[PDB]
RNA sequence: CAUGGAAGUCGGAAUCCGCUAAGGACUGUGUAACAACUCACCUGCCGAAUGUACUAGCCCUGAAAAUGGAUGGCGCUCAAGC
């Protein structure tokens, strides 16, 4: 849903890789809907999961979704 | 073999902290069953089973931390798991017995007891009558529903179930198999 | 490199009798009697226990040791045949011309012979006579089945292979002309 | 026409084979060396190509 | 994400985490697509060796000519061969 601007019609015929989205607490807020559906202990694993889930987007700017999830240094909530 | 090395410290660390160990005899049980019982017992107790421990408990038996391990040495035979928990033995007697699944037949599974279909109305679409005619079951269509007038023996106890009857058994939601957790003798009780 | 001692054992059920003399095996049980001659192999037979037969080779080479398991399985097959018998099943496969067979009864002696007509629409009448001790039936369980049964695996299998080998197509592409008679199932008479 | 299971049974005996590249001998599907002596037990085998 | 439709399996580029001894942004089949099945992988049995390349001794294929034929002959196999 976040994507990039609006996915206007007749634009998906060519490459549609312009779906870059920001990497911030907005994704962590969106993770509460899933709420660690499959175990994940206290949802720390789910937090890493959802963070690295947008691996195509490569997070925002220099930071990468995989690097962000791999580095266990952020707050739980 | 990183997980192989990681298993050793977990087993020795976990055995000493928990004074109570419960043995479980689980065999041919679906993965989802262990998933659900793991989530049910997630708050209290941790369940973990693995390959046979030929010398990994014998090393704990050599040194004196628990003289009672060598009493439990001969109890391991095969496909037996261990449960580490801190709850009472009385309360854990029937704690893990929940969620007994209703295993369907597997096209030839030996039925221990004779299987019978009680008289009644099946209620399904009458397009399936070819399945009944395959076994030659006397069926009469009433109000668009197939009704079995007279009970017909499906398979003798201890005999292989016919593939057509076994397939019909899936949609009929009746089977002789009920799979559940197995309780083994623990601490010579 | 010569191996000092190689040994194998065969258990024997409490139903049949076995006697060996000059490396000649005689097996007799509820369903009949069989004979085999093994004078061409240097093996030492012995009775290990109350119901176990042992056989072994001393100072044998690799090639000599190889035959020990063959001998063991042959005698085990004899035991199976004398206590449960054998049964083979075969199927007929034709595309256009139906193939007709006639398994007439004993021809004044114990041998059976099966007559095959109308193979790929040919007017040859072709005749094969099987070894004694093999019983042939046309199945009534379902359509287009031939049943072979007997006591000895070697004779039952050889007769079946004779039937398989007699129906051959010549001067044609066999990837296209799949006409013929083939074996489809092997098992025991009991269970 | 031939029902598929019978066609598979018949194909098992004359379609799924290995072919030696030196003497054109028929070999079992999983064989690795030719059994004939005139080619020297060569290990240059190719599958029998199907008909299509 | 495109998408009748393509929940791995026209496809594009990515390819993470949960819980395990292991069970996948999937190993195929299958299917509108899924599911299913299987595979992979670990475990239940088991009971001591295994796999992958190379090196050289003997033997074999590679090894087709004209009168009948020559390790000197007969013959020889834990040799009467090396
Ligand atoms: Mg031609
Ligand atoms: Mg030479
Ligand atoms: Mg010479
Ligand atoms: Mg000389
Ligand atoms: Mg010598
Ligand atoms: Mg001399
Ligand atoms: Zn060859």
């Amino acid at each position: 849903a976040l994507k990039e601007p609006p996915r206007d019609r007749k634009k998906e015929k060519n490459i549609k890789h312009n779906k870059s989205v920001s990497l911030d607490e907005i994704i962590e807020i969106a993770r509460t809907m899933r709420f660690k559906s499959f175990s994940k202990d206290l949802k720390g694993g789910v937090k890493e999961i959802l963070g690295t889930a947008f691996s195509v987007g490569c997070q925002v700017d220099g930071k990468s979704p995989k690097a962000i999830s791999d580095a266990i240094e952020a707050g739980e909530i | 073999s990183g997980n192989k090395a990681g298993y050793f410290d977990k087993l020795k660390g976990l055995l000493e902290e928990y004074p109570s160990i419960f043995v479980v005899s689980v065999d041919n049980v679906s993965s989802q069953q262990m998933h659900e019982i793991r989530k049910a017992l997630r708050g209290q107790g941790v369940v973990l089973m693995g390959k046979n421990t030929m010398v990994r408990r014998a090393l704990k038996t050599f040194m004196p931390d628990h003289p009672e391990y060598e009493r439990l040495l001969p109890f391991v035979k095969g496909n037996v798991g261990f449960v580490f928990t801190n709850g009472d033995l009385k309360e854990v007697r029937e704690k893990i017995l929940s969620n007994r699944i209703k295993a369907p037949a597997r096209a030839g599974a030996i039925a221990p007891v004779d299987v019978w279909v009680p008289a009644g109305n099946t209620g399904m679409e009458p397009g399936k009558t070819s399945f009944f005619q395959a076994l030659g079951i006397p069926t009469k269509i009433a109000r668009g529903t197939i009704e079995i007038t007279t009970d017909i023996k499906l398979v003798e106890a201890g005999a292989k179930v016919g593939p057509s009857e076994a397939t019909l058994l899936n949609m009929l939601n009746i089977s002789p198999f009920t799979y559940g957790m197995g309780i083994a003798q623990v601490y010579d009780q | 490199m010569r191996y000092i001692h190689s040994e194998e054992t065969i258990p024997v059920p409490e139903n049949l009798k076995v006697s060996i003399k000059s490396r000649l095996v005689t097996v007799e049980g509820p369903r009949g009697k069989l004979q085999k001659d093994l004078s061409h192999i240097a093996v030492n037979f012995s009775v290990v226990k109350k119901g176990v037969i042992g056989l072994e080779i001393h100072h044998g080479s690799r090639k000599d040791v190889a035959a020990l398991r063959t001998v063991r399985t042959i005698i085990n097959n004899m035991i199976i045949g004398v206590t449960k018998g054998f049964k083979y099943k075969m199927r007929y496969v034709y595309a256009h011309f139906p193939i007709n067979v006639n398994v007439e009864k004993n021809a004044e002696t114990g041998c059976y012979e099966v007559e095959i007509r109308n193979f790929i629409g040919e007017k040859i009448v072709r005749k094969v006579v099987m070894a004694p001790g093999v019983e042939v039936e046309i199945s009534k369980a379902q359509k287009d089945e031939l049943i072979l049964s007997g006591n000895s695996l070697e004779a039952v299998s050889q007769s079946a292979a004779d039937i398989q080998q007699i129906c051959k197509v010549r001067n044609k592409d066999i990837r296209k002309f799949l006409d013929g008679i083939y074996v489809s199932e092997k098992g025991n008479i009991v269970e | 026409i031939i029902e598929p299971s019978l066609k598979a049974l018949a194909s098992k005996f004359n379609c799924d084979k290995m072919i030696c590249r030196k003497c054109y001998a028929r070999l079992p599907p999983r064989a690795t060396n030719c059994r004939k002596r005139k080619c020297g037990h060569s290990n240059q085998l190719r599958p029998k190509k199907k008909l299509k």
